[PDB]
């Protein structure tokens, strides 16, 4: 479809070797990194919530609202601003490299990404190949080149391609002699196994010679040349379509599966948020509505409340509403979420199991935002040259073993023949003795609809009757070819439906001969089969960049090849039986101390919220803050924020020299259990539940006129220090009842959160500074305690509240 | 090589406590053993405690002065008649309490200026702008600004004591004692300017439905300005719709008599605060008080319900425990 001219004279519209891979331009990354931000459902109503705040009324300052939403804004940015950097630094080294070219009748040497479609490049021995070639001559006779494609197909074997036949004689004699040629090829393709084009040399006068060409002729990119001087293409493909750049499909966003649920919790508390300012509105304007309720001679507007419109006052009340409970939803759970992935990065860096003593190096995390899916995967997309076989590795038998035990799937994704890669599969114990294979290799699809009968035989009447360990599967680049790219011809008995129930349904699966991007093609069916199952692939060399760009958290392993797969995978472990290791210690810990951070971090502040919500009843639906003002704004920061953090930086779910001894266990956090529906209403009608004891609990201990024993009454913020005493005590000793691994630093921060709280009461009351404008808090938390019965009903209400934990331990333990 | 602390290397020395059924247990019956004395104890003394509501409103003409519900503009006076059962004993304490009268509503419970009642030397002369729109008056800034002092509670309630034949005996109430010691000693403290106080208001007017200035509150030097007892006890606000303040407090006699006799009383009170337009209700109660506090039977049975509970459902579980 293409006419290339081999000399490129006479008898353009093609892209010139410039692979770009990078995202963001260097000029606008901004004007692109705030908008992919700030579309985000969280980061746009903490950005509404500032706005007002800064715009309408806010009980707590501007600053404690909007600060943390820049170092969450600054944060991110940078992280990707590094990590697209990083991918721009690393293209400049593959091109603005040097390759020489024949450029007018002598060997100029050009840049890289300065080479055109349709000029005689020139390759030394053992050098990547600037573009795709078409081998037109050779030093040597014979037309042979002992090329060795480790960067596509992955395996080392020396394959050999043949030179065009009747150009052998031009070896750096006149090539540019008007060498006439007009090579007709096909458009680009991914096929990496299929080209059909044509030469047309044409003679002294003129010549009709027409040597077609094949796969054999063509020189991709990223293939090293070995045992040979010298050789002469003429690039055909160059630049975003030649055939290893067409198997990249770029780098998606990956999110873990924890900020999927903190994005409904989100999405939830909106609309709780919601529902409380907009009834609490309509209560009080139909409140509002009887003559004597409003400015009854004892408070009274001024003149502007009494002369604002009626219509806009009722938008200002609402706003005044959503500020005043902007606390339901915490902004503090993600400068937390920062400092606690960023802290928890390190652990699978230093840990001492990852070192390998040959290469003398360790575990690399190169992403910190995929720690919490460790614990989630639920298929391996494994390598067999280099990754299972360095004669198999250490331990890769007992790790596989291991990973058939915790529930994961193990599938092989390899890239060489079905000969080899059968037999190490059948070492592995991939392949038990009495495992029936289904092979559906090309060896025996030679045909087209043929394998639309082997489906058929072997899904509707040999495997759906089932028995579920005796079948594996095995297929090939020819077969899934087909399967997947003519998926558009049957759609009311789908093809790529029957293959993948097959798939799913069998033990183990394999694929030899497989291209770059079919790995990703198979990695990205089974990210959308039936929900969502967390994908994962551990490749080794630059083939494998694909699949680990494409899975959910791509686990890269350093190996004799090269860095170029493990710089671009999401960790890196030097050897095979880590894999166990990693996702069976530091997965079902990363997930557990996340998903209880998360729940807590809404518990602790719904039950926070609820109070200063109910009170509106007893009020005049007037918005009055029952607590104090500094309160409101220290909470969130210093004391009930340093405890949740601690525990979420180092705590044993259960201890790691027993999750490794025993891979049953991760069998409990598989199905993200710990955010499912059922916790998140356990942990919504907990805090809506000791948010409604707190307040009716000091509400009826304030029917006695007096609670000192020299009879003196109490305002309405020691309303509100015993609700918050109350209520910070309970909101610690529910974490230190889950907490199970107490170390030096949980006695510490929870005892001292606490202790903390104590002081900072005593402190802040019992001083005239002077710097504030009101002396609301003077005395009241040592008045407050200086009686008998708020001690009391204070050791009441802790307890009544945490009488669900305590009873629910009690059940959920026998039986 | 490999950096083996033994903190990075996840293995610091931790406690795992294991509490479960068998552990937890005998927990459920301690709280039951701990709960259920102190129930008792705080329902008893919550039940040995004295008081009485003498509601005097008006709203029907079938009360003793239903006549000041609708007066003219001149002082007002009623004789409510109330008897006691059972005299008390103790301490006595009078408060006077309200009915739907929002104290902490928002455009009220910050109507006032901190600092000028602090004794600001600036303040006293520029209070400041949010209590509105109570701020100035005749371009004069009000002593006590915002909407709080301005509205105090200007009744006046006094007890006599009808004796064997008609002769009304008067009861001693003293005024010093009911406001916060915290507050009254610091928080409230005059002006500094001098000494004299008439001087020390020199840019000041009293507040717009108050009568009196500040500085004519009480005579006494040491309960004249700023921390006048009843003025404090009103600047502390109410925290709730129905709200109960300090107002008197009767001295227990040296002899062992009872500081309030069993038998008939006279509560003459001079009708000035007028909460008939909120449809809101004033009142007199007279309370003993114990160690724990006024009459209040809650705290009882909150804990006696929560040991109950706690007993009966440790004893439940322990039953079917030991069944496995
Ligand atoms: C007896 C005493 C015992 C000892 C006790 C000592 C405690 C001293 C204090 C410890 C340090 C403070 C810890 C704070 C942890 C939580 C931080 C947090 O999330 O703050 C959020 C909070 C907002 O909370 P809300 O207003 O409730 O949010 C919702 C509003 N609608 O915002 C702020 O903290 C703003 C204040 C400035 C924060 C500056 C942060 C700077 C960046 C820190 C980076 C840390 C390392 C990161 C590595 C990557
Ligand atoms: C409701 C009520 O009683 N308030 C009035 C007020 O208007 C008046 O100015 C003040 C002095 O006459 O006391 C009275
Ligand atoms: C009003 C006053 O200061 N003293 C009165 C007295 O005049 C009145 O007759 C008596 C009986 O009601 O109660 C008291
Ligand atoms: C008492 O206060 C009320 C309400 O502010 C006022 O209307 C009345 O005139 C006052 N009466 C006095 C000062 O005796
Ligand atoms: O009767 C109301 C009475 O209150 C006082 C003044 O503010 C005027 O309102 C009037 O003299
Ligand atoms: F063994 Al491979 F890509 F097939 F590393």
């Amino acid at each position: 479809t293409r006419t290339v001219f081999v000399g490129n004279h006479p008898v353009q519209r093609f892209c010139d070797n410039r692979i770009v891979s990078s995202k963001y331009t260097l000029w606008n990354f901004l004007p692109k990194n705030l908008f992919e931000q700030f579309r985000r459902i969280a980061n746009f109503y903490f950005l509404i919530i500032f706005l007002v705040q800064v715009t309408v009324d806010t009980p707590t300052s501007p600053v404690t609202s909007g600060l943390p939403l820049f170092f969450v804004i600054t944060v991110t940015a940078i992280k990707q601003g590094y990590e697209d950097w990083l991918r721009h630094r690393a293209d400049n080294e593959v091109n603005k490299s040097t390759v020489y070219i024949i450029e007018n009748a002598k060997r100029v040497r050009k840049e890289s990404e300065k080479i055109k479609v349709g000029d005689v490049v020139e390759v030394q021995a053992d050098e990547t190949f600037p573009c795709d070639l078409i081998l037109l001559s050779s030093c040597t006779t014979d037309g042979t080149c002992y090329v060795t494609t480790a960067s596509l197909d992955g395996e080392s074997n020396c394959k050999t391609h043949y030179a065009v036949r009747d150009t052998i004689a031009l070896c750096t004699a006149e090539s540019i002699d008007t060498l006439r040629a007009a090579i007709e090829c096909e458009q680009p393709q991914p096929d990496l196994y299929k080209f059909v084009g044509r030469i047309n040399i044409y003679s002294n006068s003129l010549e009709a010679v027409a040597r077609s060409l094949g796969p054999e002729n063509l020189l991709l990119k990223g293939a090293t040349l070995k045992n040979t001087e010298k050789i002469y293409g003429v690039a055909v493909y160059t630049g975003m379509e030649t055939k290893m750049a067409l198997n990249y499909q770029g780098k998606s966003q990956k999110r873990s599966a924890v900020e999927k649920s903190i994005n409904a919790f989100l999405i939830v508390y909106l609309f709780i948020l919601l529902t409380k300012a907009a009834v609490c509105t309509t209560l009080k304007y139909v409140w509002q509505s009887t003559p004597y309720n409003d400015e009854p001679w004892y408070n009274q507007k001024t003149q502007k409340e009494r002369e604002t419109l009626k219509v806009l006052k009722m938008f200002t009340d609402f706003l005044s509403f959503m500020v005043l409970f902007n606390f339901i939803i915490p902004v503090s759970m993600y400068v937390t979420v920062e400092m606690q992935k960023f802290l928890g990065s390190f652990f699978i860096s230093w840990d001492k199991d990852f070192y390998d003593e040959e290469i003398n190096e360790g575990a690399l995390v190169n992403t910190s935002d995929l720690n919490e899916e460790l614990g989630q995967v639920d298929y391996v997309f494994t390598d067999k040259t280099g990754t299972l076989t360095e004669k198999l590795q250490d331990q890769a038998a007992e790790t596989i073993e291991a990973l058939h035990a915790a529930g994961l799937k193990v599938w092989v994704l390899t890239g060489d023949k079905m000969e080899t890669a059968k037999s190490t599969c059948y070492a592995c114990r991939l392949f038990q003795t009495n495992t029936e294979l289904l092979e559906l290799t090309t060896k025996t699809i030679e045909e087209s609809e043929r394998k639309e009968d082997r489906l058929h035989e072997l899904l509707i009447e040999y495997r759906k009757k089932l028995e579920h360990q005796e079948y594996g599967l095995i297929i090939d680049g020819s077969t899934l070819s087909l399967i997947l790219n003519s998926s558009q011809d049957s759609s009311s008995n789908n093809y790529k439906s029957i293959f993948l129930q097959i798939c799913m349904k069998c033990t183990a699966v394999l694929c030899c001969r497989m291209a770059p991007l079919q790995k990703a093609q198979i990695v990205r069916m089974v990210k959308n089969l039936k929900g969502s199952p967390i994908t994962l692939s551990i490749g080794d060399g630059a083939n494998d960049v694909s699949m680990i760009l494409e899975s959910h958290v791509g686990i890269g392993i350093k190996g004799k090849e090269g860095r170029q797969a493990a710089r671009n995978s999401d960790y890196s472990v030097p050897k095979f039986k880590h894999l166990k290791k990693l996702l069976l210690a530091h997965g079902h810990l990363y997930y557990v101390r996340i998903a209880h951070l998360v729940q807590y971090f809404f518990y602790k502040n719904l039950c926070f919220i609820l109070p200063q919500f109910l009170y509106q009843f007893f009020c005049g639906f007037s918005q009055q803050p029952l607590y104090d003002a500094a309160y409101l704004t220290m909470y969130n920061i210093c004391f009930t924020s340093l405890p949740i953090l601690a525990y979420s930086l180092l705590e044993q779910h259960i201890n790691i020299d027993t999750l490794t001894s025993d891979p049953r266990l991760y069998m409990k956090i598989s199905g993200n259990a710990m955010l499912q529906l059922g916790p998140f209403l356990y942990w919504t009608f907990l805090a809506a539940f000791e948010g409604t004891v707190f307040f009716f609990g000091t509400y009826f201990l304030f029917q006695t006129a007096s609670l000192e024993e020299n009879g003196k009454v109490y305002g309405n913020w020691t309303f509100g220090t015993i609700v918050f005493t109350v209520l910070v005590f309970t909101v610690t000793l529910k974490l230190a009842l889950d907490t199970r691994f107490w170390t030096w630093i949980n006695h510490f921060v929870i005892w001292g959160s606490l202790a903390f709280y104590v002081f900072f009461s005593f402190f802040w009351g019992g001083i005239i500074w002077p710097f504030l404008k009101q002396q609301r808090m003077y005395f009241v938390f040592a008045q407050m305690l200086s009686s008998v019965s708020t001690w009391l009903a204070i050791i009441l209400l802790i307890f009544i509240s945490l009488f669900p934990e305590i009873l629910l331990i009690v059940l959920k333990n026998v039986r | 090589r490999p950096d083996n602390t033994a903190f990075k290397q996840q293995r610091l020395p931790a406690w795992q406590p294991i509490l479960t059924a068998g552990t937890v247990l005998p927990i459920f019956f301690i709280i039951g053993l701990i709960f259920i004395p102190i129930g008792i104890g705080i329902f008893v003394t919550s039940n040995n405690i004295r008081e009485i509501e003498i509601d005097y409103t008006g709203t029907e003409p079938s009360s003793p002065c239903n006549k000041c519900l609708s007066p003219d503009v001149t002082p007002c006076f009623c004789t409510i008649n109330f008897t006691l059962e059972k005299s008390f004993e103790g301490n006595v304490f009078m408060y006077y309490g309200l009915s739907n009268f929002y104290q902490n509503h928002r455009r009220y419970v910050k109507s006032r200026d901190d600092s000028q009642l602090n004794g600001d030397s600036s303040a006293l002369l520029n209070p400041s702008k949010e209590c509105e729109p109570y701020r100035r008056n005749e371009d004069k800034p009000i002593a006590p600004c915002g909407a709080i002092m301005n509205s105090m509670f200007n009744d006046t309630l006094e007890l006599f004591l009808i004796g064997q034949d008609s002769y009304p005996i008067p009861i001693a109430l003293k005024k010093k004692g009911i406001a916060w010691w915290t507050d009254k000693n610091v928080k409230f403290r005059n002006p500094p300017g001098g000494d004299n106080l008439e001087e020390r208001f020199k840019g000041t007017t009293k507040p717009v439905n108050w009568l009196k200035p500040v500085y004519m509150l009480d005579s006494d030097p040491d309960n004249n300005g700023f921390i006048n007892e009843d003025f404090i006890v009103w600047m502390r606000t109410a925290a709730l719709p129905t709200f109960r303040k300090l107002y008197r407090l009767i001295e227990r006699k040296s002899d062992l008599h009872p500081t309030l006799p069993a038998g008939r009383y006279w509560l003459n009170v001079t009708y000035n605060y007028p909460v008939h337009y909120f449809d809101g209700r004033k009142r007199m109660i007279l309370s003993t008080i114990s160690w724990m506090g006024g009459k209040n039977p809650f705290l009882g049975i909150a804990y006696i319900a929560v040991g109950s509970i706690s007993f009966l459902l440790g004893v439940v579980l322990l039953v079917i425990n030991h069944k496995y």
